[PDB]
RNA sequence: UCCUAAGACAUAGGUUAACUCCUUGCAAUACAAGAAGACAUUCGUUUUCGUUGUCAAAAGGGAAUGAGGUUAAUAUUCCUCA
RNA sequence: CUACACCUGAAACAAGCAAGAUUACCCGCUGAACUUAAGCAUAUCAGUAAGCGGAGGAAAAGAAACUAACUAGGAUAGCCCCAGUAAUGGCGAAUGAACAGGCUAAAGCUCAAAGUGAAAAUCUGAAGUGGUCAACACAACAGAAUUGUAAUCUAAAGGGUCAA
């Protein structure tokens, strides 16, 4: 028709939403959520003067973490476990290969305690 | 403390399967936690058992959900591809024995008015 | 080059590792044209062998 | 049949209207790209001589291949060896240039099977052709007792194992009799086969 | 140096673990020939590859 | 750009006799005429086919042999026009203009001179179509009238 | 990690028996390739403006932290304070 | 000019197809020098190595535009012969097949092209229904197709008329 323009461009088409007609595989199907379990988050426990020192001392707790987590999941992940409030996450990748979180708890809680309860005494 | 039977589990239902899986893993956690601070061999062992065990579980609970997901795909084509066949790319692409052997008109008919009969020479 | 004998005639002029050709499956080969030929017949029986 | 009337016509390709028709063909496919798609096969009477048919699973293309002779490839003319083997201009490609329109589109259009390929003109310095594919994940050709030999693994990539009409007549094989026997069975084979050394165990 | 990929670290890691000695209680076992770990290496006298 | 090129060539070139005589066609009037007569000789639509298929089925297998009356069809194709205009069982020819590639038509307007048939150049290869329950015909033709139609023939 | 440089590579188009090769920031040897808004808030609807990618800097550009204390080994990172 | 039809091209979406690997054997290309000619260019090594593109369980080849001239034979492939022969070659070095004949193995078939025109008789998908339910049989509805699908036909025939 009347052209403002001097160049064509491509008329716009109806562009519909991608659907399947068959669910590709199982999962797909059965809708399976990948997010990663609160306890494969939390690994293990450390006992390391150093770790020690910093439950007694800093109220903090030192844990190995899944390598692929982040900070906030280890937060979450931390205080639906072992029913604590955590004041700060940090992370480290030891060169052998894991993550070592250094975690401290509000004053709310008491590091020395969540110890006793886990055995880490 | 006693090993895990496979049918015995097959018998329960998904949810308590699943129940039970969360409480095997914390199981596992609790005990790793044994081995780091201290721990007698009765621990060691129990985590051995424990991982085995969690792997029978999910094993059984695939086997239900996938039994479930092939009932409903039952009787259609057109499954997710985790049911479908898989033997060689090759074999799926290739020909029916249906049109391996299927035939055009004018062979049918020389088939039926020729073909191949029994025959006995004498000597 | 040195005798009487007549002139020779090149074989191995070209590289022949490659071509050589050896005859050991004719033993087994044999026997496997037999039993193919008898179950022919086997399979074949009332009628004869060789068509006219 | 009308039919009979197009090859005709196709015979006599110096008549003013050939030559017009010709010219301008040339002249759109010389717009259009190298290997297009075509919708229908402009030489229909041809075309169903090779095999194409209306009905789903068939497909046509176009390509334009450039006419001319082999340059041999090496840098500055610069070839080190005896003065047999030093030259460039005058050589010529063994395989025909009907085949590589057929294996241009086959590289383009890898799923699909060349069937056949045939003649749409040519200008001074292309030939366009076009070329029959069959593919083979649809249904019709696969219960089509006729065409689905060419459905089966050992049939894959025709044109490019020489197995097209073109290809056959690359290898010489449009003559059979004792001036091809040398060609027969692929002269590579032929040749391997004379020149094996045959060592029995008995003499 | 301080730098490193993921992928560096990982593989350090690895040869790291790699490095320690035979368990020396492997060396009791019914079936086995071996003294020692032939392939442990000294950072000083022979080189990774890692760039 | 193309399509409309195409176009301009065909303009601003020499066309030859054979391509230019595709360019003589019925006024509207006598086109439109045309199309009414022989959209009165249209050829069967499948529900017509299965109707008188099961219809004439269920006569014959239930009461008795009826006699059945030989069809006034409308002729659609090429090489079924072609044939029938070789056998001169065609009455009337009439081919689209608007074909491509032209070659498909081009014998016919010669041929229809030698065999002594009149023919036609309309504008439509869609309104051929119509005529026949196909997207585009090359050519239709004519071969049986009722007493009524000779008048129009 | 973001940014751009000397540069480089896709895409598109073309060349090759083929592999390979040629172009592309002043962006093309290309070109019916984009972005935004709003209501809708999915689509859709609707509106507006529109030719089309990416990678390359641990000295270049580059949003904001400091002092004190602590370990056997880390710290402008942990602790305390601001 | 509009609706609409058809030709041509485009986007998104559904269902399917290709992309790499394999090395011994197979296919299509590409392609040298060392070496031998007691030098060396033609030649030889040799259509050989290296390089590229394609497969398969085998590949390729195959129903004559073949031989042979005889009282002829008769697809393709391998074995034996013919043969180190005819021929090729600075007629130097050196290249070098096949027919006939003895065997192994055996197999023959599909299209284009006057002919449905008493009627697209055709092909593909298919919500679905039965099923041995991935593989089978029907299937409401949809597309492909007269710029032609299926039945007859393929030269050994064949159409038309009879017909055991
Ligand atoms: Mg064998
Ligand atoms: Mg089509
Ligand atoms: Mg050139
Ligand atoms: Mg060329
Ligand atoms: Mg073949
Ligand atoms: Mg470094
Ligand atoms: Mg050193
Ligand atoms: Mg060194
Ligand atoms: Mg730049
Ligand atoms: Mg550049
Ligand atoms: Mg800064
Ligand atoms: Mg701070
Ligand atoms: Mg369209
Ligand atoms: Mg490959
Ligand atoms: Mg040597
Ligand atoms: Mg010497
Ligand atoms: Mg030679
Ligand atoms: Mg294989
Ligand atoms: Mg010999
Ligand atoms: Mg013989
Ligand atoms: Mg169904
Ligand atoms: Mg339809």
């Amino acid at each position: 028709k009347t052209y403002t323009g001097v160049r064509f461009f491509r008329p716009k088409t109806l562009q519909l939403a991608k659907a399947p007609k068959y669910s590709r595989t199982v999962r797909a199907h059965l809708k399976v959520s990948g997010h990663l379990d609160n306890h494969s988050v939390v690994k293990t426990p450390l006992t390391t003067e150093k770790a020690m020192k910093k439950m007694e001392d800093e109220n903090t707790m030192v844990f190995y973490v899944h390598n692929r987590s982040t900070k906030p999941q280890i937060k979450s992940a931390f205080e639906k476990l072992y029913n604590v409030k955590v004041r700060s996450v940090n992370t480290l990748n030891t060169i052998t290969g894991n993550k070592k979180a250094y975690i401290r708890l509000a004053a709310d809680s008491d590091s020395l305690t969540l110890a006793n309860k886990i055995g880490l005494i | 403390d006693k090993s895990v039977r496979v049918f015995k589990l097959r018998t329960q239902t998904e949810e308590q399967l699943v129940g039970e899986l969360g409480k095997l893993q914390t199981e596992l956690s609790q005990l790793r936690i044994a081995k780091i601070a201290g721990g007698t061999a009765n621990k060691l062992g129990r985590i051995g058992i424990v991982r085995k065990a969690i792997a029978k579980y999910l094993t059984i609970i695939n086997e239900k959900r996938r039994q479930a997901v092939k009932d409903q795909f039952k009787g259609k084509s057109l499954k997710p591809l985790d049911i479908r066949v898989k033997k060689t790319r090759a074999i799926r692409r290739k020909l029916t024995k249906k049109q391996r052997e299927a035939v055009l008109v004018k062979t049918q008919k020389k088939l039926n008015n020729f073909g191949l009969r029994k025959f006995a020479l004498k000597a | 080059m040195k005798h009487n004998n007549q002139l020779p005639v090149a074989q191995l002029r070209k590289h022949q590792q490659f071509r050589i050709k050896t005859f050991f499956n004719q033993a087994a080969q044999k026997k496997a044209r037999l039993h193919a030929r008898r179950a022919q017949a086997a399979a074949v029986f009332p009628r004869p062998t060789e068509k006219l | 049949g009308a039919y009979k009337y197009l090859e005709e016509l196709w015979r006599k390709k110096q008549s003013d209207l050939m030559s017009f028709i010709l010219r301008l063909r040339t002249w759109e496919y010389r717009q259009l790209p190298v290997i297009h798609k075509a919708s229908r096969s402009s030489r229909p009477d041809k075309a169903r001589k090779l095999g194409y048919k209306n009905k789903d699973g068939y497909a046509i293309w176009r390509v334009r291949v450039r006419r001319g002779g082999r340059k041999r490839p090496v840098s500055k003319g610069i070839v080190y060896g005896k003065p047999s083997s030093v030259g460039i201009n005058q050589l010529k490609f063994a395989r025909n240039l009907r085949s590589c329109a057929e294996e241009r589109v086959g590289k383009r259009v890898p799923e699909l099977r060349v069937l056949n390929s045939y003649w749409v003109g040519q200008d001074g310095t292309y030939k366009f052709y076009e070329v029959i594919l069959a593919d083979p994940s649809h249904n019709a050709i696969r219960n089509d007792p006729r065409i689905n030999w060419i459905c089966e693994s050992a049939h894959k990539h025709r044109e490019l194992r020489g197995l097209t009409s073109a290809g056959r007549k690359g290898r010489g094989l449009r003559v059979k009799g004792h001036r091809a026997k040398s060609l027969r069975t692929s002269r590579k084979g032929n040749w391997r086969a004379r020149q094996m050394l045959k060592l029995r165990r008995y003499r | 140096g301080a730098n490193k990929t993921l992928n560096m670290k990982k593989r350090f890691g690895r040869k790291i673990k790699q490095n320690r000695p035979l368990p020396n209680w492997y060396r009791y076992k019914s079936d086995t020939n071996i003294r020692y770990n032939s392939k442990r290496r000294n950072w000083r006298r022979t080189k990774l590859k890692i760039y | 750009t193309l399509q409309r090129q195409k176009r301009v060539l065909l303009q601003r070139l020499k066309v030859p006799p054979q391509i230019h005589q595709f360019t003589k066609t019925l006024d509207k009037n006598q086109s439109s005429n045309l199309f009414k007569l022989l959209a009165s000789y249209a050829p069967e639509k499948p529900a017509e086919k299965k109707q008188r298929l099961v219809a004439q089925a269920e006569a014959k297998k239930d009461g008795k042999q009826v006699e059945t009356k030989k069809p006034i069809v409308l002729k659609y194709g090429l090489n079924h026009i072609t044939t029938l205009i070789e056998n001169k069982q065609a009455k009337l020819v009439v081919i689209a203009h608007d074909v491509d590639p032209i070659e498909l038509v081009i014998f016919l307007p010669q041929l229809c001179r030698k065999n002594d048939v009149p023919f036609a150049f309309v504008k439509g290869k869609a309104a051929l179509g119509k005529l026949v329950n196909k997207k585009t015909a090359t050519a239709v033709a004519l071969t049986e009238v009722r007493n009524e139609d000779k008048a129009k023939l």
